[PDB]
């Protein structure tokens, strides 16, 4: 549920949204939000972000260096496991190829999904305050109650008369 | 000394300091979750255990398999007072708490991968030694351990719960080569919010001052106070300063 | 009636909460129960160690919660009023009182 | 350039018009076609 | 102890309830009576137990219904309805916008109120006549020829009209043609327009209601002007209101279209925030309306006159009269009613004010009248001051005082402007001090006043007071030296 | 989406607590349900005048033998009033404490005793006012004394009534 | 699946100073920095008593490797009185435990490890230079000079009990600490008065206030209770009679949110009623140690206040 500024998946850009509806957004659903936070994850390199030099991925360690396949799978498989809301790993495919030196490896994440505990910051309330009443309705009685009888006596007129 | 090694030691404290970001935060979030519940099964499978292995799923009920077990003890003690009693005076005995150990082996060549195990999460099938499986049970070990879970022991003759781990060890001698020996101790636990007000109870927080940092708080710290975000001004502000005043 | 903020509180959502505060240096102790039906908070006020709560009220925005009690020697004259922060409308409930979840429950202590 | 020093005195903005030419610029980048009106989280983060 | 006690009402959790069940089943058929888990008196025990927890707390909910706190819903108006207040319902968000026209659209065209959307959701006020509801125009090069130039005197409504020939289209002439009309729009509407309105040389453009930053603000006030040949950009003001009730906001710089383009349209926007819509009133609102009531003053000589400062776009000025003992008295009035003297409120948006007057209370005189709609319609009068503007000469014995420097004493004499109606006296002490006030301390100083136009000869030292319907006045130009 | 007022019957109220018979053990039997069903439905009927208790109690609502005591609080007495336009006194009265006498003021208290378009108000020079009524669902005289109270304090007032225009 | 295990915290204000209104520890915790030094995960053994009597409450505390910079800034301040509040509790919640003013610090660094040490006292400065000179003459009513000192003494009210119409029958001069003549004022009207946490507390001896805290089996408790007698020493008797002269003993987990002049229910098998509080002992070791308290109660005889 944590909330933050959505980042396009197609482009990596902020998702300014559609043309017709243009503006910002916030990360609502648990999914979205974990999408973006193993991204950030992934994509910085351990040490090159100022203001925190724990943060990242060291990749430096594996690329441009003779590396066990076996080792570097363990490291993806375990950063993503820092996030304290990620269920399992389902599956992981991790190839090497030795003719152009790539390594190209994929797996899915399960999360669930929760509840938004209060709507206070975010939009709407969900009360239904009565409306006040309309005239001298009030003091003298609707009319409603007499149109409601009409329509209940002529459709029990129709009801006994077979059709 | 130069810059260059400025630029060195900043190297060597800055790794070293990630170390602990990566540990250190796998145990904090281990902790905050209760619900996941892990099991350890030694010996007793065969014997119409499997009724229960069954039921463990991947994601909550977690089951630690060894590749083989050796020996398991139980032993519970007691004690009395050594002076005469003065008589029936049977009160003067009292309980001690049961312990528990085994030793195991796990091992590079293994004969059983079945996947339900925990330690074969993703364990390829075809190449066992390549999948570097002693590592991944020290890594289980040392996380169930740290975040203290309490653990549930199926065994041959009985079941025992509420198990905590308070020493193991791991050495990997010249003989038994592509291998580890495991042991481990265990011992019970005498243990004794979103809840239903049905089942609430008058508590007690003694006495308690200002709460987190707040508007009154942040004075006192001599933080300056938090603009408002003008989602509306015109109602409260007329409202807000004459009967709430200002901390000052 | 000049009037200064000096302190605020704030709920774990526990429906019996109980516990002791200070407030213009005198000592008092507050129980805190939520009712289900009314999805309200009941607030009661008494002095330490009293047999019985001085003051029950329920707890509502925007109310002046000791207007009719500021005639007893055990009652503070200060002012007692729970404000959102977020949008008005939002009306108090169990988990979203405290200084940053959503209702600001506040004292003010005049200026004497 | 009608904002500080000036010779003839010094001239202070209030906090209404510097969110103005903030959105206005901000909206030229984006084209009219952009929410910026009140308790958006555009308009939220622009405040701050 | 839970039920009703000397300190309100309190709730039972449901374990005591259980106990003292328990307890009075326990002593009717002894202590060897079973009542837990496997009873099956437990299981009906237990069962029957918790509903009158829901009786219980129903029950305390009940008694809150009617205090000061505590009241929701229909329940909270009654309380609050003893005080006469009551919910507000749906609204409809109101404002203003303006537009540009093309150069070619003719004065007499009236817009159709029905045939209209601004945006989404919203729609005309009411039919709209471009003639009458200029607020700022703009002319700029192309523009030889003869040209009438019309305006409606907003104090009179004597139509003045003025001569000119465009002999060239650029240059000193030009510049100079733009000046005369300057002039002639100044000595009508009020002095406050001037200061918004000038040349820009650089470009030979004539901006009306613009500031240094060519930004269209506005004049002082909706007026009618025409020229024969229709030249520049004219822009309207137009009065909008939502389709349907409910909540919707706008911002300062929002509206940016209309949905049917009319033929010669330029361009739309806002001048300030829309008064917004609102749903349905809820409770917290409803209170803080409740504790606000203090201020709601109404019906009373120092309530119309707060209102009025603070519910038109000017109002610099304004005093009341009162005659009501069977006689017109000696100033002009009908026995019973009062008067009402305002300075730069316009006409319709004053006149909407002034239903804050009390019942029954005629007042309804002036020189200038206008009609609300309550249903059934009113008219309602009143006067606007007729500015009169002074000369002032200047002589004083010291050093001679240099160019630039006598900007301040000019600007310093900005009091003379702050007089009120009627009730104006200079009190040239005044004057005398304020001149040796905005200057560098430091022998002799004289101050001279006379009504502009007269001949040297009117000078004196006298105070000077206004007449019934006239206020002072005074410009920047209208000051002079002299050394000693 | 949902009502602010919570003081409402439970709904369905009998089925709720069957629904704690542990797992069908005595359903079907026809011997305990009857005696569990009869002890339940009493407070079926303590819940149901729970609301009445709170209901009955508002001004739209009191009867008059109650409704004096509302009255009497407020120091309105009945007199000889009857029922239906006690209770219109009780809402004019209390109104008047946030009024100013203004011609839309006016109005909207005359709003709530003749319906939208059952009253009108004509205006004169020297402080003469008229009203005129058109929809009355109510004798007028004894409301009399009441429609002058809320006029500034030198009125001049007449009083018109008839069956539509 | 967790264990219960132990937390606690301690923070560390700015100097205490007395001035002319009552004394609040509270106000005094931010730094001039903003925020204070807590000390959270750092192995830690304290023993905080507490009483009913003339004398402050007392806690000592011990912390082991604590940073230079913690020392540093007590190297300093060393004539000064810092205020220090202690919390406790079990990984959800944390309770006051104690609260007042450093009075001794000494730190012992031979090789290993340092030690630092500290004594706190509650309340010991006003208690000690409260200085008051005060009269009355014959006919004034008691209720008065009650309230009278108390004021002088600049603390809280906790709580009191009015004498009523009570009125001296002889004059009467007070000098010295105010705190010395209350006690006395104490022996000859059958009242109790003991400073603890802040709170003035004046009450009446034999009588005692509902079941505040209820001790059993499910509340934590530590063995069963045993009769120990309240005093070291015994009283010849007639054989005021409603003094005291009886209690208990109970243990129980730590639990910070119990005062010496509360009321506790004691259900057990073996004892069951209700009785005083008349001393407390907090005890704690983070790492290794006891995290329980032990209660001291009294039999009471009076009227239920």
């Amino acid at each position: 549920q944590f909330k933050d500024l959505l980042l396009d998946p197609l482009t990596g850009d902020l998702d300014f949204g559609t043309p017709g509806d243009r503006g910002m957004r916030l990360a609502l659903t648990n999914q979205l939000s974990l999408r973006q936070r193993l991204y950030l994850r992934f994509a910085i390199w351990a040490g090159d972000w100022y203001f925190d030099e724990t943060f990242g991925f060291p990749y430096r360690t594996f690329v441009g260096k003779k590396t066990v396949k076996a080792v570097l799978d363990g490291r993806i498989k375990s950063e993503v496991r820092q996030e304290p809301d990620v269920l399992q790993i389902t599956d992981f495919q991790s190839t090497m190829d030795v003719v152009s030196r790539s390594y190209k490896c994929f797996f899915t994440v399960v999360t669930a999904e929760g509840e938004e505990i209060s709507l206070a910051f975010v939009g709407e309330d969900e009360y239904q305050y009565p409306t006040p009443p309309e005239s001298n309705v009030q003091l003298c009685g609707d009319e409603g109650v007499i149109i409601n009888f009409k329509n209940k006596l002529y459709y029990l007129i129709n009801f006994r008369l077979p059709k | 000394i130069s810059p260059a090694q400025q630029a060195q030691a900043d190297k060597r404290a800055r790794d070293a300091a990630a170390a602990k970001r990566k540990q250190d935060t796998e145990v904090s979030n281990a902790k905050s979750r209760e619900d996941i519940q892990y099991t350890m099964f030694v010996s007793g499978l065969r014997r119409g255990r499997l009724n229960e292995f069954e039921r463990k799923n991947r994601t909550d009920d977690l089951a630690i398999l060894f590749d083989s077990v050796t020996t398991h003890t139980y032993t519970k003690d007691y004690n009395k007072s050594s002076y005469a009693v003065e008589s029936k005076a049977s009160d003067h005995v009292t309980t001690q708490d049961g312990k528990f150990t085994f030793s195991g082996t796990v091992t590079d060549s293994p004969y059983l991968i079945d996947p339900r195990n925990m330690i074969d999460r993703d364990t390829d099938k075809e190449n066992p030694m390549l999948a570097r499986r002693p590592a991944k049970a020290i890594e289980i070990l040392e996380l169930i351990a740290d975040s203290h879970q309490l653990v549930t022991l199926v065994t041959e003759d009985n079941i025992l719960s509420n198990y905590v781990i308070t020493s193991f060890q791991v050495d990997r001698s010249s003989e038994a080569g592509s291998s580890i020996n495991v042991q481990v101790t265990l011992e019970e636990f005498r243990f004794k919010r979103t809840s239903d007000p049905k089942k609430a109870k008058n508590a007690n927080t003694g006495t308690k001052q200002t709460a987190e940092d707040g508007a009154v708080d942040d004075s006192a710290k001599q933080k300056r106070q938090t603009p408002y975000i003008g989602k509306n001004a015109e109602t409260k502000e007329r409202w807000e300063n004459a009967a709430i005043g200002t901390t000052d | 009636r000049t009037v200064v903020r000096t302190f605020d509180f704030e709920l774990s959502g526990y429906p019996d909460e109980t516990f002791r505060v200070v407030l213009d240096s005198v000592t008092y102790e507050l129980r805190f129960m939520w009712n289900e039906r009314d999805e309200s908070w009941f607030m009661s006020l008494g002095d330490i160690g009293a047999q019985r709560p001085t003051i029950t009220s329920k707890l509502t925005c925007y109310s002046d919660i000791l207007a009719p009690y500021r005639y007893l020697d055990n009652v503070p004259d200060g002012n007692l009023y729970l404000w959102p922060l977020g949008d008005i409308r939002t009306r108090a409930g169990r988990f979203n009182i405290g200084p940053l979840k959503g209702i600001q429950m506040t004292y003010s202590s005049l200026i004497e | 350039e009608n904002y500080g020093l000036t010779g003839s005195g010094f001239n202070l903005p209030p906090m209404d018009d510097l969110v103005q030419e903030t959105k206005k610029t901000f909206k030229s980048a984006f084209g009219e076609d952009f929410n910026t009106e009140s308790n958006s989280v555009a308009d939220k983060l622009i405040q701050i | 102890n839970y039920g009703l006690t000397g300190s309100g009402f309190n709730l039972p959790p449901m374990d005591d309830l259980v106990q003292e069940t328990k307890k009075t089943f326990k002593s009717a058929f002894g202590e060897d009576f079973n009542t837990e888990s496997n009873s099956v008196a437990d299981k009906l025990i237990q069962i029957f137990n918790e509903r009158e927890y829901q009786l219980w707390l129903l029950m305390g909910s009940v008694y809150y219904a009617q205090t000061m706190q505590g009241a929701e819903g229909i329940y909270l108006d009654d309380l609050l309805g003893k005080r006469g207040i009551y919910r507000l319902g749906k609204t409809r968000s109101t404002g203003t916008v303006v537009m540009t026209i093309d150069s070619s659209v003719p004065y007499n065209m009236i817009y159709s109120a029905a045939t209209y959307t601004i945006d989404t959701d919203y729609e005309l006020s009411s039919d709209v006549q471009v003639a009458g509801n200029i607020v700022a125009q703009l002319i700029k090069g192309t523009d030889v020829g003869t040209y009438r130039l019309q305006i409606q005197n907003t104090t009179d409504q004597s139509v003045k009209t003025l001569s000119l020939n465009l002999t060239a289209t650029s240059g000193q002439p030009l510049i100079t043609f733009f000046g005369q009309i300057k002039d002639f729009i100044v000595n009508n509407t009020i002095l406050s327009n001037q200061d918004r309105i000038w040349i820009d040389s650089t470009e030979g453009a004539l901006y009306i209601g613009y500031d240094t930053n060519k930004i269209m603000i506005g004049l002082s006030s909706r007026v009618d002007f025409r020229t024969n040949p229709m030249a520049g950009t004219r822009s309207i003001s137009m009065d909008v209101r939502s389709i349907e009730p409910g909540y919707i906001s706008r911002d300062v710089h929002s509206v940016r279209s209309i949905n049917p383009t009319p033929g010669g349209f330029v361009d739309i926007d806002n001048l300030s925030a829309f008064i917004d819509g609102s749903d349905v009133e809820s409770d917290n609102e409803y209170r803080i309306r409740a504790a606000t009531s203090i201020s709601e003053g109404k019906a009373t000589r120092p309530a119309i006159l707060a209102a009025l400062l603070n519910k038109v776009e000017g109002i610099e000025k304004v005093r009341i009269f009162n005659n009501n003992t069977d006689k017109t008295n000696s100033l002009g009035i009908p026995p019973y009613r009062f008067m009402v003297v305002c300075y730069g409120g316009g006409t319709a948006e004053i006149s909407q004010v002034l239903y804050d007057t009390i019942a029954t209370s005629n007042n309804t005189y002036g020189d200038t009248f206008y009609d609300i709609t309550t249903d059934q319609v009113e008219r309602i009068w009143h006067t606007k001051a007729a500015a009169r503007q002074l000369a002032i000469r200047v002589r004083y014995r010291g050093r001679p005082l240099s160019l630039t420097e006598e900007t301040a004493i000019a600007n310093g004499l900005a009091t003379a402007v702050n007089g009120t109606m009627i009730a104006g006296t200079l009190y040239n002490v005044r004057l005398v001090g304020t001149v040796m006030s905005s200057t560098s301390p430091d022998t002799q100083v004289y101050v001279d006043i006379k009504n502009k136009g007269q001949p040297d000869s009117a000078y004196v030292n006298t105070d000077v007071t206004a007449s019934t319907t006239q206020v002072l006045s005074l410009e920047l130009e209208d000051v002079i030296f002299s050394q000693i | 989406l949902k009502d602010v007022n919570h003081i409402h019957p439970l709904p369905d109220f009998v089925r709720g607590g069957f629904d704690y018979v542990p797992s069908d053990i005595f359903s079907g039997k026809e011997n305990f349900e009857q005696t569990l069903r009869i002890l339940l439905e009493r407070l079926e009927f303590i819940d149901q005048k729970m609301v009445e208790l709170a209901e009955l109690r508002t001004t739209l609502n009191a009867e008059d033998a109650i409704l004096d005591e509302i009255g009497r609080q407020l120091g309105i007495y009945r007199n000889g009033l009857n029922d239906p336009e006690y209770r219109a006194v009780i809402m004019i009265l209390t109104g008047n404490n946030s009024k100013s006498g203004t011609r839309a003021d006016i109005i909207a208290t005359l709003k709530q005793l003749f319906g939208e378009d059952g009253v009108t108000t004509y205006k004169g020079y020297n402080y003469r006012l008229d009203i005129n009524i058109f929809n009355t669902c109510m004798e007028v005289t004894d409301i009399l004394p009441e429609i002058i109270d809320m006029l500034p304090l030198v009125t001049h007032l007449r009083v018109v009534e008839n069956q539509g225009y | 699946m967790r264990a219960m295990e132990r937390t606690y915290t301690l923070v560390i204000g700015r100097p205490v100073v007395i001035g002319e209104k009552p004394v609040n520890i509270e106000k005094f915790a931010n730094t001039s920095k903003g925020d204070a030094y807590e000390i959270k995960d750092l192995h830690i053994e304290f023993n905080v008593k507490k009483d009913n009597s003339k004398e402050p409450n007392k806690g000592y505390v011990t912390v082991y490797n604590l940073s230079d910079e913690v020392v540093n800034y007590l190297s300093v301040n060393q004539r000064e009185s810092l205020a220090v509040m202690l919390h406790a509790g079990y990984n959800g919640d944390e309770k006051l435990i104690f609260s007042g003013t450093v009075e001794y610090v000494e730190d012992d660094f031979p090789e290993e490890t340092r030690t630092t040490k500290f004594i706190l006292g509650d309340g010991t400065l006003n208690l000690t230079t409260a200085t008051t000179a005060r009269s009355y003459r014959k006919g004034t009513p008691v209720n008065s000079v009650l309230n009278d000192l108390i004021a002088d003494l600049k603390l809280p009210k906790g709580r009191v009990i009015d004498f009523g119409n009570q009125t001296l029958q002889t004059s009467m001069a007070f000098t010295g600490n105010a705190s010395q003549n209350l006690a006395n004022l104490a022996k000859n009207t059958g009242s109790t008065f003991s400073v603890q946490d802040g709170a003035v507390y004046w009450t009446k001896e034999g009588s005692r206030f509902n079941v505040m805290f209820e001790i059993s089996e499910e509340g934590g408790m530590v063995g069963t209770p045993t009769p120990k007698q309240p005093s070291s020493s015994k009283k010849l008797i007639k054989a005021h009679d409603i003094k005291e002269d009886v209690g208990m003993t109970v243990s129980t987990l730590l639990n910070g949110a119990i005062l010496p002049e509360s009321t506790v229910y004691l259900n057990t098998r073996y004892h069951k009623g209700f009785y005083k509080v008349a001393e407390l002992t907090h005890r704690g070791g983070y790492e290794t140690g006891d995290w329980i308290t032990e209660l001291g109660l009294v039999e009471t005889r009076g009227e239920l206040i």
